[PDB]
């Protein structure tokens, strides 16, 4: 992912 | 509980006890205009914020943040809906303030066929007289489910969920020694909870058709 933001704040 | 189990619960409770609706949101629930569009917006903000609180709470679940930095995405993506509906059941059973939140939920573009099961689930949760520990542990359990669509390493997730299930089981025996099937009851409620993945997807469909706008984060997790 692809799910960039979720990957993001999941530091 | 063994000391390791008390430790595990103490940290889960420390974090879960930090969840609370931001004041600015609470204020909007009371004063914003009343309309389908506005109500959806208020709900969309509460949801966006709650996903952020879930992310943080999950990050603290022991072992979680050592899992394949992607099987992690599977879990949060897969459990967001169930966690939010469980959280909402908790708040509607605690209370009004929420009396107002319900009126907004009932005029936010949510079709009556989904409103019905949402309020019936709340009543069913209200019935179990759950403690904060039960809500906290169940949420943790929901998040750490090994069945999510994109789970590669299902066995690893399984390993991290087990201890939580064990803690909950003991808690039920300790605080409800005269209600031995309480634990089974909580597990059944998790089953009703899973139907919200479908209710929620139907709600997303009606909203999209009705041209509603979500949020970058929510668009990601729910693929809109
Ligand atoms: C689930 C939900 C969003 C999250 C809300 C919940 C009702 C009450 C809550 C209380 C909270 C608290 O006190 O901490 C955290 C937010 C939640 C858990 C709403 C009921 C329907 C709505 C929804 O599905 C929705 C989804 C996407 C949207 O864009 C808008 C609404
Ligand atoms: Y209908």
């Amino acid at each position: 992912e692809r799910h960039k933001i979720l990957h993001r704040l999941l530091q | 509980l063994t000391p390791d189990q008390q430790t595990l619960l103490h940290f889960i409770m420390d974090s879960y006890n930090k969840q609370r609706m931001p004041q600015e949101i609470t204020n909007k629930i009371l004063k914003e205009e009343f309309s389908a569009e506005e109500n959806f917006l208020i709900l969309t903000e509460m949801a966006t914020n709650h996903v952020q609180v879930l992310v943080e709470f999950t990050k603290k679940l022991p072992g979680f943040q050592t899992l394949d930095h992607e099987d992690q995405i599977a879990l949060l993506k897969g459990s967001a809906v169930e966690a939010m509906f469980l959280r909402s059941a908790e708040i509607f059973n605690k209370k009004g303030h929420s009396d107002l939140l319900e009126e907004r939920i009932r005029n936010s573009g949510i079709s009556d066929e989904y409103i019905t099961p949402m309020f019936s689930f709340y009543k069913s949760i209200g019935e179990l007289k759950m403690t904060q520990e039960e809500y906290a542990l169940l949420t943790a359990i929901v998040i750490l489910s090994p069945d999510r669509q994109y789970i590669k390493d299902r066995e690893a997730v399984e390993k991290l969920q087990e201890p939580l299930l064990d803690v909950l089981q003991k808690l039920c025996k300790i605080h409800q020694p005269e209600n031995p099937q309480h634990f089974a009851c909580l597990l059944g409620r998790l089953t009703e909870l899973r139907t919200f993945n479908h209710h929620h997807a139907e709600m997303l469909m009606s909203w999209r058709v009705n041209d509603h706008k979500f949020t970058p984060l929510l668009c990601e997790i729910w693929d809109v």
